[PDB]
């Protein structure tokens, strides 16, 4: 086509949706890690992760307002993980890149397994 | 604003 | 902090979120234009336009399925604009640059106000 | 992946 594009504007909506987020305006369920429970609109996880994207796209599940993860999961994997899906930002350090691997392979994060697996590479 |  | 982060993760966000509006998934509005309907999610809209930021933080109007703007809307410009919320691409042309503008106006999306004014101005 |  002939259209213009705007640079920052998907920035700036995922920036707006992270404010949502913050403010708990219009999330839709609940993420059960541990006893640790996450609040999160179905559409951000599903469009950051294949294994939400699977569940929400499932004719029962779809309908679910609460979702319990695999009790394997750490809940602080999971945090920085949600923290990545709305901001594009990554908190990976030595004492959390174990469980943010194992979290990313588990929720079908593509990116993150592979920047995860060159950094646990570099260090051996 | 950009010709994409 | 000292986060990664990853440059294209905003643009696949959005490109999934726009998957989903195409297959209808987890769409949760209609959106009324001169009897021409736009389903589309609720938080993408309130992302991109000041006037639905507005509609869906309002107690009551955030629980309706069905809204219906001002019947001054034309069906054609709000399409465009629908288009640019979910992929930054905006198809401003010389046949609908003044819709477009009255209803991004109306939307309150300042930066395609911005471009429609420049883009009018360079006519005259 | 970058440094922001
Ligand atoms: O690594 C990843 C990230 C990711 C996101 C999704 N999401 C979607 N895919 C296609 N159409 C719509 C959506 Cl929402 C699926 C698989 C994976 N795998
Ligand atoms: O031009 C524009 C675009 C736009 C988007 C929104 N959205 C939000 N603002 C702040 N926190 C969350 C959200 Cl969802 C508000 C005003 C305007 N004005
Ligand atoms: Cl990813
Ligand atoms: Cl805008």
């Amino acid at each position: 086509d002939s259209c213009i594009q705007f640079t920052r504007h998907a920035s700036d909506v995922l920036l707006n949706l992270n404010r949502l987020r913050s403010r708990d305006i219009l999330t839709d369920v609940v993420i059960v890690v541990s006893r640790e429970q996450f609040r999160a609109h179905k559409t951000v996880l599903m469009a950051c992760s294949g294994l939400f994207y699977s569940i929400f796209t499932d004719q029962l599940k779809c309908n679910l307002s609460v979702i319990n993860l695999d009790p394997e999961i750490n809940p602080e994997g999971f945090c920085i993980l949600l923290d990545f899906m709305y901001t594009s930002r990554l908190n990976l350090r030595e004492g959390n890149i174990m469980a943010v691997m194992a979290t990313a392979m588990y929720l079908q994060m593509e990116h993150v397994v592979d920047t995860c697996r060159k950094f646990i590479k570099a260090s051996e | 604003w950009v010709i994409p």
